[PDB]
């Protein structure tokens, strides 16, 4: 069905009514989302079917119809926009300066914005509108609030 | 069965609502893709 570039809601009719389980990015005929949103399951876009192509539980990423296409990266200095798509609410850009997750394998940018878990998969953008990562995987801090990493996949060849 | 619905274009919005802090955190990432605070 619909394969136009843009941000999409990931819904389910398994629970009560229509529930939003997450968000995703359609770019170059590939649907990109977080692994914990779909658990690698098949998706529907009208009459059409989207089959998983690549996935990894540790990176918490998954692609549909083709290999991961998003390769933009945070510059480590500039503010970014979370194009948050919350359940039952309109797509909304929120500008913030990301912090840093310091790990044994390197540093990763992190946005300190709290949203309903069904917002996971929402894209984080740079000043050019390029998707530098996805929102939805991070940590819970002292005040009970969430700080998500800027999770980006790898583009092959 | 899960399904997708278009929610909009991926664009940067000038004069969007600016909020949130920039915390530097020591974190660990396990095999299940779950983060944890290192202390
Ligand atoms: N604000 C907020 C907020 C709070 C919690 C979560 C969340 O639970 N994410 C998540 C769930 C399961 C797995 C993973 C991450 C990676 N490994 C499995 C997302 C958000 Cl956006």
């Amino acid at each position: 069905g619909e394969t136009t570039d843009g941000v999409y809601r990931v819904m389910t009719r398994r629970l009560l009514g229509s529930t939003q389980v997450g968000v995703g990015v359609m770019q170059e005929g590939v649907f990109h989302t977080m692994w914990h949103v779909t658990k690698g399951a098949a998706l529907r876009s009208g009459e059409g079917r989207l089959d998983p192509y690549w996935g990894d539980v540790k990176q918490d990423l998954v692609s549909y119809c083709g290999p991961w296409k998003l390769d933009a990266a945070w510059d480590g200095l500039s503010e970014v926009q979370l194009l948050a798509v919350p359940p039952g609410e309109r797509a909304k850009n929120i500008q913030t300066l990301p912090g840093i997750f310091k790990t044994k394998d390197g540093d990763i940018g992190a946005v300190a914005l709290d949203y309903p878990a069904g917002t996971s998969g929402s894209p984080i953008l740079d000043k050019c509108g390029r998707v530098i990562g996805l929102y939805g995987n991070g940590v819970v801090i002292k005040n009970g609030s969430y700080v998500s990493a800027i999770t980006q996949g790898k583009r092959e060849v | 069965d899960m399904y997708i619905e278009r929610a909009g274009d991926i664009t940067w919005e000038k004069d969007a609502e600016v909020t949130g802090n920039s915390p530097r955190l020591d974190v660990a990432l396990d095999e299940s893709g779950d983060f944890s605070l290192v202390e």
